[PDB]
RNA sequence: GCUUUACUGCAGGCUGUCGCUGAGGACUCUCACUCCGGGAGGAGGACACCGAUAGCCGGGCA
RNA sequence: ACUCGUACGGUCACUGAAUCCUGCCCAGUGCAGGUAUCUGAACACCUCGUACAAGAGGACGAAGGACCUGUCAACGGCGGG
RNA sequence: GCACGGAGGCGAAGAACCAUGGAUUUCCGAAUGAGAAUCUCUAACAAUUGCUUCGCGCAAUGAGGAACCCCGAGAACUGAAACAUCUCAGUAUCGGGAGGAACAGAAAACGCAAUGUGAUGUCGUUAGUAACCGCGAGUGAACGCGAUACAGCCCAAACC
């Protein structure tokens, strides 16, 4: 495929959202990333 | 039921359209103010996709290059004329009034100045019969006597490509190729061979129209199939 | 045009407007199709003018026949704005009536005559 | 005495006779070559316009509109219907042509509001109406004691809601008594049976 | 779903009539309107197209 | 749409290469043509009725039908004695 | 901030926090210079209008909103123990449009017929009455009365 600049920005975002909940959020909230996507198992928009 | 093929046609979808973007040009007579001082030279002979007949490219005095509905016997170099005074030779165009009776003509106008409507097919021709100050009588290819305005322009001679119909296609593949150059859906499936839902003649154990084929002129589209308002049928009598 | 049954010479028209121009400085004149219409109806009119470039024509179609059954003489003017200028208006005027001239009765008198003759 | 206006009026009582007959025969030729909505500097029927609220002032516009003559232009049912709902030919629409005309005019002049309209004839295949529209944003009108009412917010697009004279008549609102049980205060409020 | 001389209707076509629509059971004309022409102009013409209605046909469709 | 197409065209159908052939039937049904006479709606017209109107009847009568003709490589038929 | 971490910071120069008003407010979006799956290309009220100093100079429209409201388009399942008129229903759904509410509204009314009432909504009632209808199934008002709230005016023309 050929990605446009905008397409590329959205792909990047999705990639970033795919990171984990930082360790400290755990301690602070005294105890999951409900948006953990996989390139293979999932399918993004567009 | 479902609309029959004749009805699908009217929508003018791609399947039923002519390969227009592939067609060369409109072969209408040139427009002259008056005088007839219009002459050009046949610069080339070309094949016309839309009619399976040759057409001639002409270069006129004033610099107008245009394709023309060529009669039999026209070749490169030859000079053609178009006007009231134009000479009376094969390949020239002038109003019927100026044409001598008993002279085969082609690309005859229906209304003076339309550019030609009658006798344009391969090897055909109209026959100028009677002259007058009010009516020029022409005999068209179908054998019909047509009364026309003597002011209607035409081209002397018969259309090029005569005899085209004398040789058989021999095979489907040949029909195929010709059909692909026309606004026509081909091949043809018989009505009697379809389902009752697709045509008035469909249905039944064996194939056969379950009704007379001569249909009334007043029949609505969808029902007007078979022999339309036939005045008679068969070969007898 | 549908109400105009005769053409008035550019020169005759010239004399009339002039007569109308002095008619306002001296005598009395009416401006407007309505006021003109009432004068003819009241009979307080000597000569009425009717432009020929009136769109729509219904605004003045009645002037001709109304004047005839009232003996009041009438004359046509080519332009609408001229008639308005002659009547001393800053705008145009579809029709005008000279209600009792003034130091022009001599001409207005002749103008009427010249018209009758002009059929 | 009679107004000059009365004469225009009296002529239009029989548009088929007299001078008017000849004027129409001429005009319609030009009209037939005009568009669907042509703005005009002056009303063809002055008396009627003034009578309907017209005024020679800034913000007052008049436009002639033509519409195809006859009944509805309806498409036959593609799905099953009982004989009753199969009709196609003799069915007519519920809005009269004058109303269709007022709406087209108002669409052409989005910023203007329909004040009123009237007929100016027809031939065998179309009808013409002239429409008086007002510019609610022009100060010459915001100050007119006889027209400033049409400047209110609730008067916006009045024609599209039937607030016109032709609108109100066509909605069966003329009679104040017998026969208007299902028209007043609105067709919709009466279940749409009027 | 399909069929037809099943019942009842609806498109559609033919045909008469009224409006468009004018002048002098057959006729001429030109000015509306139509068509041909780049234009001038030519052809046709109160017909035709279109709106309305009436009779006939009408599994094409419900 | 067909159609930058014009009867050597293209639309609608039937049969299904070549070869040798393709009989009889137009009564019914279909299509088409004609039609003295018959039948055949509405508008306008006339009579009766109504101070008007509803309505009844009359005269005229288009396509259509009756009637006649053409037509089966048109639907189809080609038996019993 | 949700959010109870680590580090670090701010707050008596009165922070946090709350109310009111103001500042900032990327791109796409009615989306309006042209184009485009949120970007790009070379000065912009694009488009339709009114006014007009006739120059986009001054203005209007466009799109949104839970439903409510007004104007148009308008089914069928269903009921009638079938079904076609009828019914379901002017319902569902579709097109257009306004407001904080809409619409209606100062009699060419009513017609308890009168020596009577007196703009218009709406609520209660009048009443499943009158009326409609294969006179089947079903459909179905109004005047009046008791209430709520009340408010009446402006043009066209005549004459100027
Ligand atoms: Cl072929
Ligand atoms: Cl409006
Ligand atoms: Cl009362
Ligand atoms: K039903
Ligand atoms: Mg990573
Ligand atoms: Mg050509
Ligand atoms: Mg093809
Ligand atoms: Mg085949
Ligand atoms: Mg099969
Ligand atoms: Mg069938
Ligand atoms: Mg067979
Ligand atoms: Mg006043
Ligand atoms: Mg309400
Ligand atoms: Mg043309
Ligand atoms: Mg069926
Ligand atoms: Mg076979
Ligand atoms: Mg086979
Ligand atoms: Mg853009
Ligand atoms: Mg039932
Ligand atoms: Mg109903
Ligand atoms: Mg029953
Ligand atoms: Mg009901
Ligand atoms: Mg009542
Ligand atoms: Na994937
Ligand atoms: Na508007
Ligand atoms: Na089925
Ligand atoms: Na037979
Ligand atoms: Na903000
Ligand atoms: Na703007
Ligand atoms: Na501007
Ligand atoms: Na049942
Ligand atoms: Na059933
Ligand atoms: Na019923
Ligand atoms: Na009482
Ligand atoms: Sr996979
Ligand atoms: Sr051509
Ligand atoms: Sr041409
Ligand atoms: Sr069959
Ligand atoms: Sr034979
Ligand atoms: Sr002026
Ligand atoms: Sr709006
Ligand atoms: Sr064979
Ligand atoms: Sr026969
Ligand atoms: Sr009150």
């Amino acid at each position: 495929g050929k990605k446009s600049k905008a397409t590329k920005k959205r792909l990047a975002k999705l990639d970033n959202q795919n990171s984990r909940v930082p360790a400290w959020v755990m301690l602070k909230t005294d105890r999951r990333n409900h948006k953990r996507r996989h390139w293979r198992r999932n399918d993004t928009d567009e | 039921g479902r609309r029959i093929q004749g009805q699908r046609r009217g929508r003018g979808t791609s399947t039923f359209r002519a390969p227009s973007h592939r067609y060369k040009a409109d072969l209408e007579h040139r427009k002259v103010e008056d005088g007839d001082v219009i002459a050009g030279t046949v610069v080339d002979i070309e094949h016309d996709p839309a009619r399976s007949a040759p057409v001639a490219a002409v270069e006129f005095e004033d610099g107008d290059r245009r394709l023309i509905l060529a009669p039999e016997g026209v070749g490169v170099g030859d000079e053609l004329q178009v006007g009231v005074s134009a000479e009376i030779a094969p390949g020239n165009t002038l109003p019927l009034a100026e044409i001598p009776e008993g002279v085969p003509v082609c690309n005859v106008e229906s209304s003076p100045g339309d550019g030609g409507k009658f006798a344009r097919a391969s090897g055909v021709n109209a026959q100028l019969l009677t002259h007058d100050r009010n009516v020029a009588v022409v005999k068209l290819p179908s054998g019909e006597m047509k009364r026309l305005d003597p002011q209607c322009r035409a081209t002397i001679g018969v259309v090029a490509g005569g005899g085209r119909t004398d040789k058989p296609f021999v095979k489907a593949g040949n029909k195929h190729h010709k059909m692909k150059a026309r606004g026509t859906k081909w091949p043809n499936v018989r009505g009697v061979a379809m389902n009752a839902v697709d045509h008035p003649f469909g249905g039944g154990g064996r194939q056969h129209p379950g009704k007379p084929k001569s249909i009334s002129r007043n029949a609505p589209p969808g029902r007007k199939v078979g022999d339309i308002a036939s005045k008679r049928t068969g070969r007898g009598g | 045009p549908v109400y105009v049954d005769f053409d008035v010479p550019a020169d005759l028209e010239d004399d009339a407007l002039e007569a109308l121009e002095v008619a306002r400085d001296t005598g009395a004149v009416k401006k407007g199709t309505n006021e003109t219409t009432k004068s003819i109806e009241r009979g307080s009119a000597e000569l009425v003018f009717v432009a020929e470039d009136v769109q729509p024509e219904e605004i003045v179609m009645h002037i001709p026949e109304l004047a005839d059954e009232k003996g009041v003489p009438f004359i046509f003017v080519e332009q609408q704005d001229d008639l308005g200028h002659a009547a001393g208006l800053e705008v145009g005027s579809a029709a005008a009536a000279v209600t009792d001239a003034g130091e022009a009765d001599a001409d207005v008198e002749d103008i009427a005559d010249k018209v009758e003759e002009l059929r | 005495a009679r107004s000059a206006y009365s004469y225009i009026r009296d002529a239009w009582e029989n548009p088929g006779d007299g001078q008017l007959a000849e004027l129409q025969w001429q005009r319609q030729q030009e009209w037939r070559n005009e568009g669907a909505v042509e703005r005009i500097e002056r009303p063809t029927r002055l008396d009627k316009a003034r009578s309907q609220g017209y005024k020679a002032k800034q913000g007052v516009i008049v436009a002639r509109v033509s519409v195809r003559k006859g009944s509805a232009r309806k498409r036959r049912h593609k799905a099953g219907r009982r004989s009753k709902r199969q009709g196609v030919t003799r069915i007519t629409r519920r809005k009269d042509i004058q109303r269709v005309a007022e709406e087209r005019a108002s669409r052409t002049f989005p910023n203007l509001r329909v004040l009123n309209s009237y007929s100016v004839g027809q031939d065998g295949r179309q009808k013409w109406h002239e429409v008086i529209l007002i510019d609610p944003n022009h100060p010459a009108i915001q100050n007119d004691d006889d027209l400033s009412w049409i400047c209110a917010d609730d008067q916006a697009d009045r024609v599209f809601r039937g607030l016109t004279g032709a609108g109100r008549r066509n909605r069966g609102l003329s009679g104040k008594g017998k026969g208007s049980e299902k028209t007043r205060p609105s067709l919709r409020s009466n279940g749409g049976k009027a």
